[PDB]
Formats: structure tokens, C-alpha cells, sequence
């Protein structure tokens, strides 16, 4: 079983803005992927990074977040910073207050939460025509 | 020699019944007892 998994993934399938269109998640990444396969098992280690930039929605909302950003300092709760994954049918959640050793300082320009290694169960990964 | 050392320890871990295991030490007491003892055993035998 040759599992061909890229060593890094940087692309997006979907995107959302925050509730008040005040800030948004910035094109984050999956700087590295590692894995181990076995008959009847697969463990994938993903070490992603979550990035926040206080950019509001284009329009007067972008201008309003700029007035915020340039006239004060940031906030964001690391306990609620998280990555949720679904390998096929199996769901796992990882948080920044457990899997990130150093938190970014508060800032309105950018914050970066780098996760150490998220061990994800790929045995629930359902392949159709040998693709999942 | 490498293969035989792996019966005791594998830095890369082990596969059991097809599953990927989360341990390197294949001898139960070496897997356990991860903390150094504090008070030493008072002896003359390094094996004890």
C-alpha cells in the first residue's frame, strides 16, 4: 500500500470571515506533513500553523479595522484557537493551549500559532478508486 | 545485531497486529519506570 501524501500543503478549499467582519484568518499553512502506514493502520502527523490578521471585510469594514489597528493594541484566547480535522469519517480536535509551546504576542498586524505535531488517525480515511 | 536490539528497543516504534504503537521500549519495565529512582539501591551489585 503505497500512500502518496505530500510533505506540505498550501492551498485553500474554503474561507470565512469573523462574525463582525472585523478580522479574519490569514492564509495559514501546513508547513509539514509526516506519516506512517501499516497493514490495517495509518498515522498522519500534521504540524499546521494558524494565522490571524485583523483585516475586516473589504469596504468601510476594512477601513474600520484599520482605525482599530493603528490606534491601539490587541484579544484572542489561545484555548479557543484550534484545528479540527476529519480524515474520512474520523474527527479530531487539537488546541493551541496544548499543542503550541510558544504563543504569539498580542498584535493587530499578525499572530501565529505553530502546532507541534497533531497525530491524526487515518484508518478512518475512506478511499474511493484509491483516493481520499 | 540491529534486528536483535530492536526486540528491546526501537526508536522508530513497533507495529502490532497491524497497528502503529506509541512506544519504543518493548520490555514492560523499561517502558514503565520512566522516572529515575531517587534514593539508590544500596549495594555492590550493578545488576541489582
Amino acid at each position: 500500500e503505497d500512500y502518496e501524501i505530500p510533505s506540505s500543503v498550501s492551498s485553500r478549499k474554503d474561507y470565512g470571515w469573523g462574525d463582525y467582519y472585523l478580522s479574519m484568518v490569514y492564509n495559514g499553512d501546513i508547513p509539514t506533513i509526516n506519516y506512517k502506514a501499516a497493514s490495517s493502520d495509518l498515522k498522519i502527523y500534521i504540524s499546521p500553523k494558524l494565522r490571524i490578521i485583523h483585516n475586516g471585510y473589504e469596504g468601510q469594514k476594512r477601513n474600520q479595522c484599520n482605525l482599530m489597528n493603528k490606534y491601539g493594541k490587541l484579544a484572542i484566547s489561545p484555548a479557543k484557537v484550534q484545528i479540527i480535522v476529519k480524515a474520512g469519517g474520523k474527527e479530531q480536535t487539537f488546541t493551541a493551549d496544548k499543542d503550541v509551546s510558544i504563543q504569539p504576542s498580542p498584535s493587530f498586524d499578525e499572530m501565529n500559532y505553530q502546532f507541534n505535531a497533531l497525530e491524526i488517525d487515518g484508518s478512518g480515511l475512506n478511499f474511493i478508486n484509491n483516493s481520499a | 545485531a540491529n534486528r536483535w536490539l530492536k526486540y528491546v528497543w526501537s526508536p522508530s516504534g513497533y507495529i502490532v497486529h497491524g497497528q502503529i504503537q506509541n512506544y519504543q521500549w518493548n520490555v514492560r519495565p523499561l517502558l514503565e519506570d520512566t522516572s529515575w529512582n531517587s534514593d539508590p539501591l544500596d549495594s555492590v551489585d550493578p545488576d541489582a
